[PDB]
DNA sequence: ATCAATATCCACCTGCAGATTCTACCAAAAGTGTATTTGGAAACTGCTCCATCAAAAGGCATGTTCAGCTGAATTCAGCTGAACATGCCTTTTGATGGAGCAGTTTCCAAATACACTTTTGGTAGAATCTGCAGGTGGATATTGAT
DNA sequence: ATCAATATCCACCTGCAGATTCTACCAAAAGTGTATTTGGAAACTGCTCCATCAAAAGGCATGTTCAGCTGAATTCAGCTGAACATGCCTTTTGATGGAGCAGTTTCCAAATACACTTTTGGTAGAATCTGCAGGTGGATATTGAT
């Protein structure tokens, strides 16, 4: 009887699909093992569950439901380990407040 | 056959660039940024349009997809999320 | 009685409480859509785009300017000025490496 | 026709984490463009590591030094424990 | 027995300017300089192939990578030698 | 069965210096799985390579030649590509020995 | 050993930067950044080193930690 | 006794150092700083000579870059004297 | 602002140590001939989106007035940083073993690939389910004129 | 240093846009069997680094003197913000053709495979050639006295 390889590894995201994406995007003839899959997807995995952690914290102080974009670009910029890792635009989520103490009345 | 498009950088208006400005933190604006601000605009849109019509002239298409768009900022290190 | 009147600074300071706390694009949509045009069909005539590919074109020109002018305020407040001029924008970009 | 995404397991890995919370659809796109950029960052580097110490096969070696390459700090070790557990599960097996 | 480019540095040099020499370190900056542009064109290229689900690096990929990649009038006259280079090479 | 067509190198038959059957078997080893690569592309790579450095190298050599020295530098190639607008911004990589360009800025100058 | 960075050695980079005077709080401040930079290019190069099973940091392992930290080196490939 | 008035040697020394090339700190205690960093990350390494070269050259070259810019940042405020704010404001926007 | 005095810079020089170039061999790589396969181009066609136009009301751009307060201009003292003589120690330079890694070759157990087949996890579109955007109004805080 | 004006903060409310589930299929994951590759253990071997030792010079540490630059203080004209009248053009949604992507099928030009020959590029030592260490003499620049 069938096995998932995700359920195999205890993880949630697709160990099979993942093994075929690192297989075309490998050097021409490039082999992938199959830990090799098992392992990118504990880590993506693991990113994913950092970042909604955050995101969610932010959205649980705001007293609402749903992960905003918004809510995405408080968590990583407020972070600094996100921060440095993610340097790519979060389209519909603006910016952190901050007015510089020389501006102020 | 759509209306000649001319001078459309002049769209951008000084509230809107004060509006950006605001959400930058900026509290007092010269009168000479709003040109200045247009200039710097059109050469980022000049450069990003440019790589995204290369990838779509490259795919033999004549639609400019949200894909290309997403490569052309991937190309110039302005990474975008949220649209592939 | 004389008409109530805000002092220079009070209501720049209120816009920039309201514009950090907000999300929403601040260039008109269809004025930029013109400009998105405009520009690409000086690149190649009779382009058609997605809705979506003007939209992450205004989403990136949005938050470049949004960061250009943070660096240029913190150009400004360097030159113990409030007030960003041309060469706070020049500085700014000159270390980004741009132009 | 179908297109892939990472979707589902996004929002069961926010299940997890916050039993209560759902998503936007426009931040499940944020969160699908963040798992393909890193996922195509880890690909990139496990391949060049792989061609500078002349290995045809990218095994699990390559993807965690990839991932101490490309994470900072605790994120890395936090990510190389998690990716050890997974393999020597899957091997136990 | 590690490969190089600079024999064809230098050949490319008397090209240019047959009475100039160049320094080992000049060399080596070369050479870095030369596998830097391929890893970029080849990336591009991949990239390229890859996004319109092709398998087939072709010169076609390789003029696009270049206009991506090199700066205006380089581009231009990068794209003039490759398309000369291959119209000599298939006649 | 007495004489073979002499052999002539790709690189010959393109009018190349650079060596296209070498840059073709690197081309196929950065390619992905099932990955292919045409018969013309290296001769396009080779051709494009050669055009780069030909111009730097063109470059330095003027001011190889206006220092009244034989041999182009690291120096000499540094003042080449800093100089160049569309070189100092296709080549951001620093070139070990090169030093700066000279410049000071006006306001600093007695 | 950050001290063996001495004032001399720093005025004349700032010197080939064209720096014309100098305040005496920059020694320490450029100590602190050179730190920095020092440990995130020999935290990679080591990496790669401890992946390739070696003893030794070699010259590639250094050239391949600046280029993944987008500050590529030309002439020690 | 000769005095040469304050700014006239600093400008002399720029000029020097922008016409040459050569590595500008001293090799032993650099050569010493590399290895100490590396020993908190992998023991008994080894360096091909090399190897520390390429480390010298890098920083060097950021340093003077990172000069270049907190200069530009200094004279805009009106100065000719280089402070640590010009290096933090230089950084910042550079996004270090 | 022309002198006379003083200091540094910058060509030019030679001789020789070392860097560049040349020369010859030989694994490895490039090329050829010949056979055989296949990725993708071409030609269809279905059928999404895309361009353009339309309507109408109000949200927002524009252009103006006027005065608060900012940037700019100027002065100047004290205190920091440059320049310099002096003298001491760190770095540099040159040499010598040998310890310990790299690099290379060989070689199987172990790993991965691939065709075929079975099976279901994951997707598209529809059907349900329901937060949250805005809309409103009162408490609190901030602001600016007295 | 007591208020009127105005904004902000923060609950409360509901309908429908959008978040989540449901539904039906099917693309691809997983199992099996068999073929092919390869990572790494084993056993070497020169050859790079490392450790040690030594002398001496030049580069740096230090202390002194003072010039000039930075920061503070002050004044003010005009520039930019706040507020308002006015009216236009952006917004939202729908229609209408139809352009052009997608999806599908077929068949070569174009690519790979494999055996074998020819060619070349890397290497190391010899043979040449050249920058460079110092030294000099004139060009140029700085400094203080009138
Ligand atoms: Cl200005
Ligand atoms: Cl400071
Ligand atoms: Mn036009
Ligand atoms: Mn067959
Ligand atoms: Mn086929
Ligand atoms: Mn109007
Ligand atoms: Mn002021
Ligand atoms: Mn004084
Ligand atoms: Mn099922
Ligand atoms: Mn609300
Ligand atoms: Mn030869
Ligand atoms: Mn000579
Ligand atoms: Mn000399």
């Amino acid at each position: 009887k069938a096995v998932s390889r995700s359920q195999r590894a205890g993880l949630q995201f697709p160990v099979g699909r993942i093994h075929r994406h690192l297989k075309s995007r490998t050097t021409s003839h490039g082999r992938v093992g199959a830990t090799a899959a098992v392992y990118s997807a504990a880590i993506l995995e693991y990113l994913t569950a950092e970042v909604l952690e955050l995101a969610g914290n932010a959205s649980k102080d705001l007293k609402v439901k749903c992960i905003t974009p918004r809510h995405l670009q408080l968590a990583i910029r407020g972070d600094e380990e996100l921060d440095s890792l993610i340097k790519a635009t979060i389209a519909g989520g603006g910016v952190i407040p901050h007015i510089h103490k020389s501006l102020i009345g | 056959h759509r209306k000649v498009l001319r001078d459309n950088i002049q769209g951008i208006t000084k509230p809107a660039i004060r509006r950006l400005a605001r959400r930058g933190g900026v509290k007092r604006i010269s009168g000479l940024i709003y040109e200045e601000t247009r200039g710097v605009l059109k050469v980022f849109l000049e450069n990003v349009i440019r790589d995204a019509v290369t990838y779509t002239e490259h795919a033999k298409r004549k639609t400019v997809t949200a894909m290309d768009v997403v490569y052309a900022l991937k190309r110039q290190g302005r990474t975008l999320y949220g649209f592939g | 009685k004389k008409p109530h009147r805000y002092r220079p600074g009070t209501v720049a300071l209120r816009e920039i409480r309201r514009y950090q706390k907000s999300t929403e694009l601040l260039i008109r949509k269809l004025p930029f859509q013109r400009l998105v045009r405009e520009i690409a069909q000086d690149f190649k005539t009779d382009l058609r785009f997605q809705s979506s590919a003007v939209m992450a074109l205004q989403e990136a020109c949005e938050a470049y300017l949004v960061g250009l002018f943070e660096d240029t305020n913190l150009c400004a407040i360097h030159a113990k000025r409030v007030t960003i001029m041309p060469k706070d924008i020049q500085l700014a970009r000159r270390i980004r490496g741009e132009r | 026709s179908r297109k892939e995404s990472y979707s589902i397991y996004v929002y069961k890995v926010l299940k997890q984490v916050h039993p209560d919370t759902g998503i936007s659809s426009k931040a499940m796109g944020i969160m699908n463009s963040f798992v393909n950029d890193i996922f195509e960052r880890i690909a990139g580097e496990a391949s060049r590591l792989a061609h500078y110490n002349k290995r045809s096969t990218i095994t699990s070696r390559e993807i965690q030094t990839a991932v101490r390459l490309l994470l900072p700090g605790e994120l890395a070790k936090h990510a190389v424990s998690e990716g050890t557990k997974a393999v020597t599960k899957y091997t136990s097996a």
